[PDB]
């Protein structure tokens, strides 16, 4: 799917047939949808949201999910992951803008470029798993 | 978790085993930290001590808890040559301090006396290559040499492993006719007046 | 007279304020206006280190050798300095005039902005560069300077140099007279010869006036006790380059072969088993500075420096 | 976290010519309000709110994101993963061939490489992921 | 041994290359993943005085005396050291090693990449803040490397400490044996005196290993000069001092009254019209820092160090 809706009354809309459409987002292949920006990279936005299907979840979370909702709903907290999520995407934009021919074991712009993002990793790995 | 917690269950331990023959005497501490304490209390901390088959260097964090007062050196072997670089990254500053490393023999210069812990090292090469290393510790400057190695009679509750018989003709052959006094004990768990590791403590 | 005789010391202005109640702004201004003047500041040297604030306890450590390094080399070298305070805590704000007293005049200018005021510069300065200060860690800092500001007057506290006096360690008079003497720098000039490798000391040269005082020494009860960080491997060299130079001495101590450690230790050592108890030191002859720290300072005995040390 | 582990890790990562390296990416906000946790809603309507009007949404597959470093030379093409490793432990020629369906559809007239995210099937051949 | 004693030090890291060449880039790398590491910076003492680019010939000599003192108490710590090279040129580079050396292991690593985006690295450096580097200022720098890069060799500078060949002046030995002796802070012990206010210096303290150098001096064919920086108004709280410690003497030499000059140079003044020449000094005994220096740097001769100066 593409969408561009100007106003945030048009995404109120045109809503009910982007839910019904995800909706069929069901066989055993799919974790569920995915939802980016048109443009790939924007100052400070994430790459995407990811948003998984009750069936899928139910694998991620365990057997009892579904009696266990409200709970578990209570207990979820994105802030920190969509803060990594953002600073992770930044970094890869910036590895990216590093020139291929350049590349090399004493670019040292890339080598820290590389620290940082393998530190990001180290933080973004203590989140709640199921994320 | 706590030796009061366990004097208060050890009883009932030995006792268990008193009528199935064995007369066992439970300790607290695993084998290898009753080997750090006999040779700590035995050598105590007034002459430098001369470390063989040091490894980590275990025994070395211990001379240096701060309560002791290692007024010295303290002299260290491995021949196992990564051990040979851990040491060396202590020159990290992380403390040199007192170390002296050496892995081959005629790099050790000094004269004056010191004690010598032989933990667990005569058995990680051949018997041919111990009484190498031992006759040569024994013509050391030295006053207290401790030896160490497993009691293979014990190995029934489970590179060579020696019997008490065989580490003692193996003592004996080394000191020959010199003038020592030579000293045998067990250390752990006592079953049956066996022991796990067995001991020597040559005194000059 | 001495009334007409006075000196003048340089100016250390010490900075005491939360962050956010303009301690920079007033220095920038200050720097520029004023005339003989220097800034340290704690910040800056992090940026040094590409960290933007605060960070691991080896670094922050190191720092403050750092500031502490550059407050006194541009202290001593008759420069004023402006400084801000490290906080506003009395003990560290006292640690500051400890370190710093003996080279300047001390003054302070206190930054004793309101609560609120102090975040509405903290939130417009925190969207200026990266940086962030929370309404938790500003105000254990504001009260914090109310508390401190209330048991301690921000006077200006002149140069203090506090002479130490010379108190030697107290001796047992009764025991024999001796002086005891260094060799590799003091009584020994090594001249070219490697430090460590001592095995050709028989042909070093004689400080000659050091001689002149041990051979004075032994004409008098004084026993005369060389003491070298040489090892003792190396001692017929040693007592060949004595004997050619007829400075007798009733007992050379030496270090063990194969010691190693710091060369002030292993005299200590050498010290406490060998002379101790047994002797009355008049004094020492020493050249190395860790040696001769220890001496003095360790040991409270008097010793005689005779060139520079600092190796 | 070890000095030397990070130091060769990234010596490596410049050796094998990496250019790139995934982000995590997180859920979309829950929503309470509609009794779930990821919510479809909530996440489009995040991005509207934040003045991004223009959006896509793809299907996630059940598989482990790589890196294809297609060079147009399709023997010179290697795999790395959602980490910053190269993906050898395949046998290059069978992985070749499935990337072969891909390396048809471009124009290689001075182009001499194409770095393309993907997702691996499955997840099986790879790492495992959720196993 | 000497094969077998070997001493391992601090290492300073030199970073040679003209601006852009990724001098800060890689330190940024480097102090992250190696262990023992602070960066001293140019630059960052620059931004302390609120300076942007270089600044006045006073803040620069004085930014140097912080950034040398810096990178040598953390080297004294054995502590490690990066920094960039200064001028980057040739001799600059030498004084860095000069300086330096004793305190370190030095090695060097070179950036030596292109003029032409150098600038086009200096030109992205010069906009995400502001800046500007001609491509003048750019290529100074470049070739001053390319010269010295070809009369230098970028290898390892092990640390090297030098002894200075302990030579003193030459003294005609025809003379009469003396021994001079300092009075504030040497033989007389101030015990909360005023410095200035020598008038009660009749109630002074006796230094006794300095006062038995002194007896023991004139107990051999030694004259014993006392030469002070008091003013010669207090000669007799002095010479009651004196006579109240049995500390005999054949010359006392004094400031003029109203001197005030500082000591060091009345002390010399005052050696040459009252002593050189005209007697034979075995050796000196001083305490203040400032006036030993003078007596062995400037005049040669044996001057032994009795307390600690450093006032
Ligand atoms: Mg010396
Ligand atoms: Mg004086």
């Amino acid at each position: 799917l593409h969408y561009q809706f100007a106003d945030r009354e048009d995404f109120e809309a045109k809503y009910p047939q982007i839910r019904a459409w995800v909706d069929q987002v069901n066989q055993s292949d799919e974790e569920g949808v995915v939802i980016k920006p048109r443009t790939a990279f924007l100052p400070g936005m994430p790459p995407a949201f990811k948003v998984r299907n009750n069936d899928y979840l139910t694998l991620v979370y365990g057997v009892d999910f579904q009696d266990r909702l409200q709970e578990q709903i209570a207990k979820r907290n994105i802030k920190g992951k969509l803060r990594c999520s953002i600073n992770d995407w930044a970094i890869n934009a910036k590895l990216l803008a590093i020139p291929y021919s350049e590349l090399g074991e004493e670019n040292y712009e890339l080598k820290n470029l590389v620290l940082d993002r393998i530190l990001g990793e180290e933080i973004e790995n203590q989140l709640d798993s199921r994320l | 978790k706590s030796e009061r917690q366990f004097a208060e269950i050890k009883p009932m331990f030995e006792a268990y085993f008193k009528e199935e023959g064995l007369d066992i005497d439970f300790q607290f501490t695993d084998t290898h930290g009753s080997r750090m304490d006999f040779i700590v209390k035995e050598l105590g901390m007034e002459y430098p001590i001369l470390d063989i088959g040091c490894g980590e260097l275990k025994y070395y964090r211990r001379f240096m808890r701060r309560n002791y007062n290692y007024s010295h050196p303290y002299f260290a072997t491995d021949t196992d040559k990564s051990v040979g670089d851990y040491a060396a990254l202590l020159k990290e500053r992380m403390e040199a301090d007192n170390l002296y490393f050496f892995s081959d023999w005629t790099d050790y210069e000094y004269k004056n006396p010191v004690n010598i812990i032989l933990t667990e090292v005569i058995e990680h090469n051949t018997p041919e290559a111990a009484e190498a290393l031992v006759k040569h510790c024994l013509s050391l400057n030295f006053h207290k040499m401790i030896i160490t190695t497993p009691n293979s009679l014990f190995n029934k509750y489970y590179h060579f492993e020696w019997t008490p018989q065989e580490f003692q003709d193996f003592i004996r052959h080394c000191v020959g006719d010199t003038s020592l006094e030579v000293t045998y004990c067990g250390i752990g768990d006592r079953i049956n007046g066996e022991t796990p590791t067995q001991a020597v403590v040559i005194t000059r | 007279s001495a009334k007409n005789n006075t000196h003048h010391f340089p100016k250390l202005l010490i900075l005491v304020g939360a962050p956010g109640s303009g301690k920079s702004t007033f220095a920038r201004y200050f720097i520029r206006t004023e005339d003989n003047w220097v800034r340290v500041n704690r910040d800056d040297f992090r940026l040094m280190q590409f960290g933007d604030s605060l960070m691991s306890p080896f670094y922050e450590e190191r720092i403050t050798k750092m500031v502490e390094a550059s407050v006194i080399a541009l202290l001593k070298n008759r420069t004023n300095v402006i400084i801000d305070a490290t906080n506003s805590s009395l003990r560290s704000l006292q640690d500051m005039v400890h370190t710093y007293t003996e080279y300047a005049d001390i003054s302070f200018k206190v930054f004793d902005l309101p609560v609120e005021e102090l975040v509405k510069r903290c939130d417009k300065r925190c969207e200026q560069t990266g940086k962030f200060i929370p309404k938790s860690a500003i105000e254990k800092h504001v009260t914090q300077l109310q508390y401190t500001k209330e048991k301690f007057d921000f006077k200006p506290i002149p140069r203090a140099l506090k002479e130490t006096s010379l108190t030697y360690a107290d001796q047992d008079t009764s025991l024999p007279k001796a002086v005891i003497c260094d060799l590799d720098g003091t009584l020994s000039l090594l001249n070219g010869r490697d430090p460590y490798n001592a095995s050709t000391a028989d042909q070093d040269l004689l400080n000659t006036p050091v001689a002149m005082v041990l051979k004075m020494a032994k004409q008098q009860g004084y026993k005369v006790i060389l003491l070298s960080g040489r090892e003792n491997a190396y001692r017929e060299p040693t007592e060949r380059f004595l004997a050619k130079y007829q400075i007798d001495y009733d007992l050379l101590l030496m270090r063990d072969t194969n010691d190693y450690r710091k060369d002030n230790i292993i005299k200590k050592e050498l010290f406490l088993e060998e002379i101790q108890g047994k002797y009355f030191v008049e004094f020492l002859l020493d050249d190395r500075n860790q040696v001769v720290d220890m001496w003095r300072r360790e040991l409270a005995l008097p010793c005689f420096q005779v060139n520079y040390g600092d190796f | 976290e070890d000095k030397t582990l990070i130091k060769k890790r990234i010596d490596w990562f410049c050796k094998n010519k990496i250019n790139a390296f995934s982000p995590t990416i997180s859920p979309a906000p829950k929503s309470v309000e509609r009794n779930e946790i990821e919510s479809l809603y909530e996440g489009i309507l995040w991005f509207v709110l934040n003045g991004v009007k223009e959006i896509v949404i793809e299907k996630k597959y059940m598989g482990s994101y790589c890196d294809i470093y297609l060079h147009r030379r399709l023997e010179d093409t290697y795999l790395v993963s959602r980490n910053g490793y190269k993906i050898n432990h395949l046998d290059q020629e069978q992985c070749l061939r499935a990337l072969q369906g891909l390396h048809d559809r471009f124009s290689w007239d001075g182009v001499e490489l194409r770095i393309i995210q993907s997702e691996l099937m499955p997840w099986s051949i790879l790492g495992k992921g959720l196993i």
